[PDB]
């Protein structure tokens, strides 16, 4: 108890001494030079992160590092935030940018249990692997970092685990189908996998990460545009509910498609505005269509405008006509 | 007689290699540092 | 005898010059890259010519050429990765040379502590001919100033660098030293308290170099042509750069990016435009929004064909001669319009797609005060529709910064979305603008917003934008754009939290005219301390110790376009008893916000 005692009152008696100079001779730029001669390392550096001189901050911290026990370096420089953040940020920069001294973030994290921090080291680790098995085992000590605590870090373990999968189920449709997998999105692998036909094992991808059913139904009906599978757009038609609606499948056919197959899903949209439905059937290159679904909601105005487009004689229109 | 014509079809033809010059000197890419280094 | 923004760049362009005229003979000349677009807007290279410059290299290119004996550096020297730059090539061309070569490096600003040690721990430091550079804002328009540090945000934000701030302050000094102490030193916001502090501590240690034989004559006293500085830190008001700009400058930012005033366009690879002050058409469409461009793109158009015409009648030389003078302003005008035509023309396509109506119908029921939770669906839409990561992330950080949080169970499932929509790997995107405090779960004690009722608590409680959209009015629907009443014109019936504060300052009658109903003083943020005290960060006034004087308006860690049009539409209001200059770190946008925390690896191939 007492060894100690006695350096909490002799340092408390050389920041005593020190303290008396600060007020005589000031200030920052040769005040921060002085306090470090005389070891009075954790002066030094509030002095000068107060200067706000990033310049007079590294100097006393690069003092440190050198000086210190890099413990107590790590311990020192993690009271104050503005030192840290530094220490940090060269630790990403010492080349400049690129190269790394990981070992000094690791190292750094671990004493102050930043978990977040240092599991993200790792993640980062994990991008820069040719290999997925070496790219999968940076993933591991990530999620073994956050393996303790457990809880808040719920997300994040599932993330992981959800990625390990993701890139393990990557690797197999290489070695089965021939073409890129490897890297792609649970959304974008989805997509590629129904645009090339395997539409039973983008269901399998659905299902394992648990994929939100609008976006699915988003992702296939885009998808199947790229492969023009018309069929199939047919026959998820067949059913009554959808929970994007039907007006997504209306544009999207419409768009760069056929204008057949589109107007198929009027009168499917539930969620529409009056007098929408014939503007529909126009757009599709359907006047004949048109002009009987605008007499269905006795709009006659538009009866009278569909008309005069075609001219009581052009393209029948007594056809037009005849349906009034 | 005519020598005061003279000057003024030799003032308005200067006049316009003025302006066929300030048009040209706003022609296409402006001086700047980086247009110098590719 | 006040300030004048061309004094600076003439400062800015003599102590460059005279650097260059030290290194006697021709030159090859080495730049930092981002430093080569603001150096643009101080010197001609016509003039570094004059002064001997044979070639010009970017530094991060790598083929410094040995044509020339003197090879001349100019990069910022508070940059690490600049230090380690130079000191790799002067070893690359003394072991690849065929002469000695001298070799000169001018640090912008100074000669800093850390680059000597990386040219030391090299060598090189012998063989180096070392000048500082005291170059800090560039005057892009009279009324704007701008350190262009295009990395201040991330820098500041993410990583907890105070060299920004320490420049800025610096920066600002020099202000003072040409003009005289800020009579009042008024700001919101850490940051801008930082600055304050270290004016403060500067000003400091002037008086203890002079009193102690340091001489320097004198001897700072209050302004005479400033009547005050305001300083707003970015931190507080986030929301703003976030949403999608609408004024025709914004637009372009938006889409086509401005840097050092000129950006790229394909149709006029492709060619750059130059986009500043001069050019009289853009300086009337640059601060309007964007609707009313054709209504003034016509206009112009209008008035042209009909100044074309014109004047053929009195035949005698002169309204000829006068009518010839008037004549390559008109083809320059012709060509201007041709130009922003186009470029009109490419937005109007931008901005009419289902998915820019989409973002933009997110963003305005977010901002009006909307229950987000009504935003979901659409969002959703748009991650599974894949529209670009920068766009859904602002969405989000949207979403997060002006409710205070997002309900727990609602943020799982965003994370959900962005990780699968887009890779694994924004694990850390996502970390990113959690460290930015832009994206935070309800149940964050970081996420909650100052509050008068909600008793006490919270260190760096967030800006309440709930309270402040009523009583600081946020919200202006009866805005008409072609003739704006109001700086709401800018987001289209969305007044910028950050604008409207600086009124809380300069116009409080104003304020309180659109608030409830119904010079000198009362100066500073008298009237409106309650209200101000629900933004983030501290609220201060220092005081240090006739006709209209100047106004800084200074911003911490970036500013938008928006914002500087709606401070140009005060400027015009106040023209008489005040004149407005805008200051900033540097100028920033939703995107490159984005661009702070999105990881880039991507576990491929």
């Amino acid at each position: 108890s007492f060894e100690v005692i006695a350096r909490t009152a002799y340092e408390e008696g050389r920041t005593r001494l020190a303290t008396e100079l600060l007020n005589h001779e000031p200030r920052a730029g040769r005040q921060v030079p002085l306090l470090l001669s005389m070891e009075e390392d954790e002066l030094a550096l509030d002095k000068a992160i107060e200067s706000g001189d990033t310049d007079l901050i590294y100097f006393v911290i690069h003092q440190l590092r050198r000086k210190l026990p890099l413990a107590s370096f790590f311990r020192v420089v993690s009271s104050r935030p503005t030192a840290s953040a530094m220490v940090e940020a060269l630790a990403r920069n010492s080349d400049g940018d690129g190269n790394e001294d990981t070992a000094l973030l690791k190292d750094l994290y671990y004493q102050d249990d930043r978990r977040l921090d240092g599991a993200s080291v790792f993640i980062r680790e994990a991008l820069q692997q040719p290999e997925t098995r070496t790219a999968s085992d940076k993933l591991d000590l990530a999620a073994n970092l956050l393996q303790g605590n457990q809880k808040e870090h719920v997300f994040e373990l599932g993330a992981l685990k959800e990625a390990k999968m993701l890139l393990r189920m990557q690797e197999t449709f290489e070695r089965d189908l021939t073409d890129s997998f490897v890297g792609l999105s649970v959304n974008q692998t989805m997509f590629k996998l129904i645009k090339l036909g395997y539409h039973g094992r983008a269901k399998k991808i659905q299902s394992e990460f648990k994929v939100p059913e609008r976006v699915a139904w988003w992702i296939r009906l885009q998808a199947l545009v790229a492969k023009r599978d018309w069929n199939e757009i047919e026959e998820i038609s067949r059913q009554r509910k959808s929970p994007i609606g039907w007006e997504p499948f209306f544009n999207q056919v419409l768009q760069a498609g056929n204008p057949r197959l589109a107007a198929t899903f009027i009168p499917k949209c539930t969620n529409l505005e009056p007098g929408q439905t014939i503007t529909m059937y126009e757009k599709c290159g359907m006047r004949v269509k048109a002009a009987e679904e605008a007499v269905r909601l006795k709009d006659t105005e538009a009866w009278n405008r569909l008309l005069e487009a075609a001219g009581r004689n052009t393209a029948e229109g007594r056809e037009i006509e005849r349906l009034g | 007689e005519i020598r005061n014509i003279e000057q003024g079809v030799s003032d308005l033809n200067v006049l316009f290699q003025q302006v066929a010059q300030l048009v040209a000197e706003q022609g296409e890419v402006l001086d700047t540092i980086e247009r110098n280094v590719e | 005898a006040g300030f004048d923004a061309e004094q600076v760049r003439d400062k800015a362009r003599k102590d460059l010059l005279h650097l260059l005229e030290g290194v006697r003979g021709k030159k090859n000349l080495v730049i930092e890259k981002d430093l080569a677009g603001p150096l643009g807007v101080i010197v001609k290279a016509s003039t570094l010519r004059d002064y001997g410059v044979d070639n010009f290299f970017f530094l991060e290119n790598k083929n410094t050429g040995t044509s020339q004996r003197n090879i001349v550096f100019i990069a910022r020297g508070e940059s690490v990765r600049n230090a380690h730059a130079i000191a790799a090539q002067i070893k690359r061309i003394q072991r690849e040379s065929q002469t000695s070569h001298d070799f000169h490096i001018f640090w912008v600003p100074r000669r800093t502590l850390f680059s000597d040690k990386v040219l030391e721990e090299a060598g090189v430091l012998g063989d180096a001919n070392i000048s500082e550079l005291p170059l800090y804002f560039f005057p892009l328009e009279r009324d704007v100033l701008s350190l262009e540090l295009n990395d201040s945000f991330r820098d500041l934000y993410l990583a907890k660098d105070p060299t920004p701030v320490f420049l800025l302050s610096r920066a600002l000094m020099g202000i003072q030293k040409k003009h005289g102490l800020f009579p009042r030193i008024i700001g919101k916001g850490e940051n801008a308290k930082r600055v304050a502090d270290l004016l403060s501590r500067m000003r400091q240690e002037l008086l203890a170099g002079e009193e102690a034989g340091e001489s320097d004559r004198a001897g700072l006293s209050p302004s005479t042509t400033i009547e005050s500085v305001i300083i707003i830190d970015r931190e507080v008001d986030f929301v703003t750069p976030l949403l999608t700009q609408l004024t025709y400058e914004g637009l372009i930012d938006e889409y086509f990016g401005i840097q050092n005033n000129q950006t790229d366009v394909d149709a006029v690879r492709k060619r750059k435009i130059q986009l500043d002050g001069s050019d009289s058409l853009y300086s009337q469409l640059r601060d309007a929004n964007f609707a009313i461009v054709g209504s003034l793109l016509n206009t112009v158009a209008r008035r042209l064909k009909s100044d074309y015409e014109s004047r053929h009648n009195t035949k005698t030389t002169a309204e000829l001669k006068e009518f010839v003078k008037k004549l390559p302003g008109y083809q320059a005008e012709q060509q201007s319009l041709k130009i922003h035509s186009n470029i009109a023309e490419e937005i109007i396509n931008y901005t009419r797609t289902e998915i820019f109506n989409k973002l933009l119908e997110v963003q305005q029921n977010l901002a009006a005060g909307a229950d987000p939770s009504s935003q979901f669906d659409s969002i959703e839409e748009l991650v599974a529709r894949d529209t670009p990561l920068p766009q859904v992330l602002r969405l989000l950080c949207l979403y997060s910064c002006i409710s205070g949080g997002i309900k727990t169970k609602e943020l799982d499932h965003f994370r959900r979305l962005v990780l699968q929509g887009y890779g694994h790997q924004h694990l850390l995107t996502l970390h990113n603008l959690e460290r930015l405090q832009m994206f935070l779960s309800k149940s964050s004690p970081l996420a909650s917003m100052i509050t008068m009722s909600g008793s006490s608590g919270g260190p760096d409680q967030k800006t309440n934008y709930t309270y402040l959209r009523k009583q600081l009015r946020l919200i202006v629907d009866e805005v008409n754009e072609q003739d704006p009443n109001d700086i709401a014109y800018v987001y289209s019936g969305y007044a910028p939290l950050s604008i409207r504060l600086v009124q809380c300052v300069l116009q409080k009658q104003y304020l309180l005219s659109i608030t409830k109903g119904s010079g000198g003083g009362a100066q500073g943020w008298k009237g409106f301390e309650e209200i101000v005290k629900h933004a983030r960060g501290p609220t201060f006034d220092e005081i240090q110790k006739g006709d209209k004087k100047t106004v800084f308006v200074v911003f911490v860690g970036g500013i938008t376009f928006t914002e500087i049009a709606a401070l140009r539409f005060i400027a015009k209001q106040e023209e008489a008893r005040r004149n407005i200059v805008i200051c900033t770190t540097s100028i920033i946008n939703g995107n490159r916000m984005m661009n702070a925390a999105i990881e880039t690896a991507t576990f491929e191939k």
